[PDB]
RNA sequence: UGAGAAAAGCCUUCUCUAGCGAUC
């Protein structure tokens, strides 16, 4: 599931990458907390690029 | 909690009972670098998080590894370096790395990292380094060039460094920075190559590759100091003289009506008998100029040329300064010569003990810029040089012309002259007519004067006329009480009463933020024969009230020393 | 050429000690199968016991100690020379309290050493942080009071009044006033089971779970009256002192005892055993100090005189032994180094105000508390307590919070009551006799006219 | 002490230290000495079994 | 004489600041830690009883066929893609995240009896009781457009 | 309703959120 998203925002683009995730059950009301906490996503997301405007 | 930090204590276990082994530590060695250990480690693992502490796990460990280095060296053992020094390292690292994913807009603890990856870690491991910091501040042209640095002068790979310069041009297009370093780089290459040829293609070996860098960079960037600076560049390398020959004759016929380009031939030319020689010189870059002012005729031009002739003054004196007379005439009647190097010559003449040319630039000054005050402050300064008797007539001409009400330097002047060579009631008549045309603040410099000059003039008496005269024209200092009070001190009466009647007025108009004139009356009726010391009491009570914010805490501290024999 | 190329040792003495393996057995095993598991449960327990081992330096604290010069007797060294000699930490550990107008009193500590209670026979009861000098609660029950101890945390406390066994809070409040037990002589909780003991005038032993609130076991002694009660905390059985000169070994499950033990010629009076459960002290009327190996030997390891009775006995979590003859208090010391106290000499040597009416100590520190006629003292007995202890089990320096989640921690890991027996690891064995019970089914499914007559 | 948990009053259902019914009956009885003030536990004690005694001579007769 | 008593530094034992965590030493002396074999099976024993209360296997149900389903087939690059086919004829694409049905294909007339997924993904081939073997592209039809084969 | 009712000052026990911590 190791993938990488491109966020623009109006800063700059931000480049990221996901390590895992529970794909399946991601719409389920415990383990949306895995995207609501930003501990729980930080262990899942990293930032690999950013480049400002 | 306690559960990380216990599994982190039992991993930094074997390297301490390894150097148990050694003998190089001591078992309480051992035991007071487990307590420390774990004292550093409970504060990095809390929720609340500080970079001070994960500052102070790395500098510690740093310490430590520097005391094993200094001890291995005595004991001569050099054995089991993999278990101690490169578990400490790891350890070193993942610390570095935490705090560096906590902390990323901090550019001083990346380069602590690096710092620590070039004294202690593997080539790459300082290798992933930069390019974790590199993809998150892509904007900063140095950390490039620090990549790019490292790159060639330690690992030794050209070719690593090229791609880091030309991918950083592409994030930066326009920064000149890039662009020199990289035509540096490529110069530094080719000596390496030539140097390779000795030891056992042609065109790079020429300097070819670097003038590639050249041409587009003067392209993209369209400045006259970017050009010239290439060309401070290309001198630095003794090789390929062409490459400075090709630069150096498009200096002048690319970039043209522009005093720089211009300025630099000159001063290329300029790089008893030797003194004929150095003075011949001169003329040729003296030539030069004209042919700059015929083709170019623009006032900025002409600045770099009077002041050329300036420094070879200051720096055989008499020919020097034939040369800034007549250039000094040429650029008058033009009339393009600015305000400001009018005084900078003429100050110059001044110095040297000539003092007509002097007085043919402040003539000159007042004739182009007849409102300028400064310029009359000038002329006025010359002709007390001279002592020449047309000192009278300056001071009717300079007030007539200046419309504006406000000179105060000229007010001031006219006081100094007046009492040197002047009848007393003259100089009293100027100092009115000084009062009443300044009218705001700059009052207070002519009121401190005015107050002054009556006790020179005068005596006592004079100087207690004035003052009561101008006891009410608020604007004040508080140099125009302290003047009175010493005036008082030095009459053979001392009259207290006098002394406290100066102290109060003062008080109340500077009360409320003078901390040290406060300080000064307790002391004056401590110290004075006629003062009364009872009266501290309530000096120091009224002082507290008046004083506000921090005027209040200076009093304290002042009078604190006071009481002790630090004054 | 390195000159010592091999890994760092480990001592195989403390080794030893994280072991819990019978090499002795030597049963044979002939298949690959049963081979493979066997060396893995062996590497498995090696390398456990290994970083324990190595966890040894983590310990912080060493025992106190205590020795003479040129020849002096420790036990002449009195109390006052102790105390200028120790830090003043220590030095305010040693108090005298005196309360005389009450009755002798009864003395408790917490199992976290933090907290003391106390009652007295005329009704004092008082609750107290005896480290610091403040004063949780202090009540006066109009009726009399034989026994106080704490239940669990020192939120609850038990005192066997001349009635009934009641219940408060550590701020005085009363929660229960418990019928069924009448007329209890003696009390004593047991901590990882959750159950406290209670001994009768009337002779029956009864069992309560503090957790539910329920008598699991209500059991007859037949034996008389019943005032000598003690716990084995290795064990958790609970001992009983007869006149007859034998002590029974009980547990809640049986309604007999699990042993008899006849120690002295006449009525025993006293009796006490170490943490470890290896060793048992008792006393009697015939003034005989007698210790005993519980090992399975249950032998006299040592035999004294005394000249006087040794009315109560103690043991610290050292291995150091008290006992308390009329006004004076006695320690006995030895290595305690697979070795039980040598009765050769005493240790130290006090004399109190009045009578001894209760000895105990305190967990993790080095004092001991008496409780007499005249009041409450607190001694300063070097080398008693045990150094190093465990943050998570009994922490003095725990704050509330911290104390709020190990309750539950013991709450969900309570011990059944049929469980106790004489081996704590008896759940470990196989039931031999389900075993052919179970092989029993196993098998259910699977000269010529002599002829005439 | 705490407020359990949802799994942990599954495990630890049943167990309260404040109200032990079954065993000493003080919630009942509480009610009983507040409503008339009774200095002594004991005193209620005898009004109950004298109680018994008039109910057993009723129930035999 | 020479005496010692232990004196805890409380600097060492009680944290700095409100801010910091406490300090829990430990000590592994199985003397202070008995009953370590009934201490343990009551855990297990806990274990066992929390696992039947938190034993909750069903998820979702999905619904939108039209006869019983008989074929199955997973998507071998996205795990919430499958392909089934119910016995009147259709195949139904569902996404298992958002629990609905994203197509609807009429394949084959009568049952369908197998179906199976190109290793590429990027297309299906099913069977039908037609006599008929037909391949389908995977990406969804564009607008309105009907669905060929 | 009936440790009557009403008001002030101290300890004890506990409940909710909200950030914060999980990135090596």
């Amino acid at each position: 599931v190791l993938l990488h998203v491109l966020f623009e925002h109006a800063v700059g683009y931000a480049l990221l990458a996901l390590k895992e995730v529970e794909e399946i059950s991601l719409l389920q009301p415990q383990v949306e907390e895995s995207v609501l906490n930003l501990g729980k996503f930080h262990s899942i997301v990293r930032l690999v690029a950013f480049c400002p405007f | 909690m306690a559960e990380i930090i216990q599994e982190r204590i039992e991993d930094r276990l074997p390297e301490l009972e390894q150097l148990e082994r050694i003998g190089l530590f001591s078992h309480a060695e051992i035991k007071a670098i487990i307590k420390k250990a774990s004292d550093l480690e409970y504060k990095i693992q809390r929720r609340t998080l500080f970079k001070e502490d994960f500052i102070n796990y790395v500098q510690y460990e740093i310490n430590l590894l520097e005391l094993i280095q200094r001890r291995r060296t005595r004991i001569g053992y050099s054995f089991k370096k993999d278990e101690i020094e490169n578990s400490i390292v790891h350890r070193v690292q993942g610390v570095f790395q935490r705090a560096s994913a906590k902390w990323k807009d901090d550019v001083q603890l990346w380069l602590s990292y690096v710092a620590f990856c070039k004294k202690w870690a593997t080539k790459t491991r300082l290798s992933k380094v930069f390019s974790a910091m590199l993809a998150i501040h892509s904007n900063k042209p140095a950390l490039w060039i620090m990549a790019a640095k490292w790159e060639m002068e330690d690992r030794l790979s050209s070719e690593s460094a090229r791609q880091l310069f030309l991918r950083a041009l592409r994030f930066h297009p326009e920064c000149p920075k890039l662009y020199k370093e990289y035509f540096r780089m490529e110069l530094m290459h080719a000596e390496k190559l030539r140097k390779e040829k000795e030891e056992f293609s042609e065109e790079i070996l020429k300097g070819e590759l670097a003038w590639i860098i050249y041409k587009n960079s003067v392209s993209i960037i369209k400045g006259a100091e970017f050009h010239v600076s290439l060309l401070s560049i290309a001198q630095l390398f003794d090789f390929a003289k062409d490459l400075q020959k090709e630069i150096y004759d498009d200096l002048q016929a690319l970039h043209t009506d522009d005093p720089l380009t211009w300025d630099y031939v000159a001063r290329r030319e300029l790089e008893q008998a030797k003194a004929v020689e150095v003075g011949r010189k001169e003329e040729r870059c003296c030539a030069v100029y004209e042919e700059a002012v015929k083709t170019l005729p623009t006032e900025a031009m002409w600045k770099c040329y009077i002041t050329f002739c300036l420094e070879r003054f200051t720096k055989l004196r008499g020919k020097r300064l034939e040369r800034t007379m007549t250039v000094f005439r040429k650029a008058h009647e033009l009339k393009l010569l600015s305000e400001c190097q009018y005084k900078q010559l003429s100050v110059s003449l001044l110095c040297y003990n000539f003092l007509r040319e002097a007085l043919e630039v402040a003539v000159a000054g007042t004739e182009l810029f007849r409102d300028s005050g400064t310029m009359w402050q000038l002329k006025l300064q010359v002709l007390i040089e001279s002592k020449s008797p047309d000192i009278a007539m300056l001071f009717e001409e300079a007030f007539v012309h200046l419309k504006p009400q406000v000179c105060l330097p000229l007010w001031i002047s006219w006081a100094e002259w007046s009492e040197g060579a002047k009848s007393q009631e003259d100089t009293e008549a100027v100092f009115k007519k000084a009062l009443l045309a300044v009218i705001g603040a700059d009052s207070v410099t002519l009121k401190n004067k005015y107050l002054d000059w009556a006790y020179r003039s005068g005596g006592y008496k004079k100087a207690r006329a004035v003052f009561k005269s101008l006891q009410e024209s608020r604007p004040f200092s508080v140099d125009f009480f302290r003047k009175m009070i010493q005036f008082e001190k030095e009459q053979e009466s001392c009259n207290m009463a006098n002394i406290r009647e100066y102290y109060e007025r003062a008080l109340r108009e500077f009360g409320s933020a003078d901390s040290d004139l406060w300080m000064d009356y307790m002391k004056e009726e401590l110290n004075h024969p006629l003062g009364r010391p009872e009266n501290c009491g309530q000096i120091y009570w009224r002082a507290m009230k008046m004083l506000q914010g921090e005027s209040a805490e200076a009093f304290v501290a002042k009078h604190a020393m006071h009481q002790t024999g630090h004054l | 050429q390195d000159p010592f190329p091999g890994p760092a040792p480990v001592p195989v003495e403390v080794v030893q000690k994280f072991c819990r393996i019978d090499k002795s057995r030597k049963l044979p095993h002939s298949k690959a199968k049963t081979r493979s598991r066997l060396e893995v449960a062996e590497a498995e327990e090696e390398e456990t016991s290994i970083k324990a081992a190595r966890s040894e330096l983590l310990l912080a604290e060493e025992p106190g100690f205590l020795e003479g010069e040129d020849g002096e007797d420790t036990a002449k060294i009195c109390q006052a020379d102790i105390v200028e000699a120790v830090d003043i930490a220590s030095a305010a550990k040693h108090f005298d309290l005196n309360l005389r107008q009450f009755g002798p009193y009864r003395l408790n500590y917490s199992r976290t050493g933090r907290h003391l209670a106390f009652g007295g026979r005329r009704g004092h009861v008082a609750a107290l942080d005896w480290v610091t000098k403040k004063l949780m609660c202090e009540i006066n029950v109009m009726e009399a009071v034989r026994d106080i101890r704490f239940l669990h945390s020192e939120a609850l406390l038990a005192v066997a009044q001349n009635r009934w066994l009641h219940i408060y809070d550590n701020q005085g409040i009363e929660l229960h006033c418990i019928r069924r037990c009448d007329r209890v002589t003696r009390l004593e909780f047991l901590p990882f089971h959750f159950l406290l003991a209670t001994a009768s005038e009337t002779g029956f032993l009864t069992y309560l779970d503090v957790s539910v609130g329920k008598i699991v076991a209500a059991l007859n002694a037949r034996a008389g009256r019943l005032d000598v009660m003690s716990q084995n905390p290795y064990n958790a059985v609970i001992h009983l002192g007869h006149s007859n000169g034998t002590v029974s070994l009980w547990s809640p499950a049986m309604k007999e005892p699990l042993a008899k033990i006849l120690c002295h010629r006449g009525g025993v009076r006293a009796v006490a055993v170490d943490s470890t459960g290896t060793y048992m002290a008792t006393s009697g009327l015939d003034h005989q100090l007698k210790i005993f190996d519980l090992r399975g030997t249950y032998q006299p390891l040592s035999t004294r005189t005394l000249p006087h009775g040794a009315g109560h006995l103690a043991f610290s979590q050292r291995g150091l032994l008290v006992a308390g003859m009329g006004d004076v208090v006695n320690i006995w010391a030895g290595q305690g180094k697979a070795s039980p106290p040598s009765l050769e000499q005493p240790y130290l040597t006090h004399r109190l105000s009045g009578p001894v009416h209760g000895l105990q100590f305190c967990p993790f520190e080095d004092v001991l508390g008496v409780g007499h006629t005249g009041g409450i003292t607190s001694m300063l007995v070097p080398g008693a307590g045990e150094p190093n202890f465990d943050g998570l089990e009994s922490n003095p320096y725990r704050s509330r919070k911290q104390r709020q989640e190990w309750e539950v921690k013991a709450l969900l890991e309570k011990v059944p009551a049929e469980l106790i027996c004489l081996d704590p690891r008896a759940l470990a064995e196989v039931d031999v006799i389900s075993l052919e019970q179970g092989k029993k089914e196993q098998i259910e499914r699977l000269s010529a006219l002599d002829r005439f007559v | 002490v705490r407020k359990l948990k949802f799994h942990e009053q599954k495990l630890l259902k049943q167990v309260d230290f404040l109200n032990w019914e079954v065993t000493d009956h003080n919630l009942h009885e509480l009610r009983v000495l507040r409503r008339y003030r009774l200095q002594r536990r004991e005193d209620y004690t005898r009004y109950n079994q004298l109680s018994r005694a008039v109910r057993e001579l009723a129930r035999r007769l | 004489m020479k005496v010692k008593m232990l004196s805890r530094n409380p600097d060492n034992y009680v944290r700095e600041t409100k801010l910091d965590l406490q300090r829990v030493p430990r000590n592994y002396d199985p003397a202070l830690h008995p009953f370590e074999v009934p201490r343990e099976y009551i855990r297990a024993l806990n274990a066992t009883k929390l696992e039947r209360v938190f034993a909750k296997p069903f998820l979702a149900s999905l619904d939108g066929h039209r006869d019983g389903v008989n074929c199955l087939a997973k998507h071998p690059e996205k795990l919430a893609t499958v392909l089934s086919g119910a016995c009147d004829g259709e195949v139904r694409i569902w996404n298992l995240t958002q629990r609905n049905c994203i197509r609807t294909i009429q394949a084959h007339e009568g049952f369908v009896r197998g179906i199976c997924t190109r290793f590429c993904g990027t297309s299906f081939f099913t069977v039908g009781d037609d006599k008929t073997v037909k391949q389908w592209k995977m990406d969804g039809p564009g607008y309105g457009d009907e669905e060929e084969p």
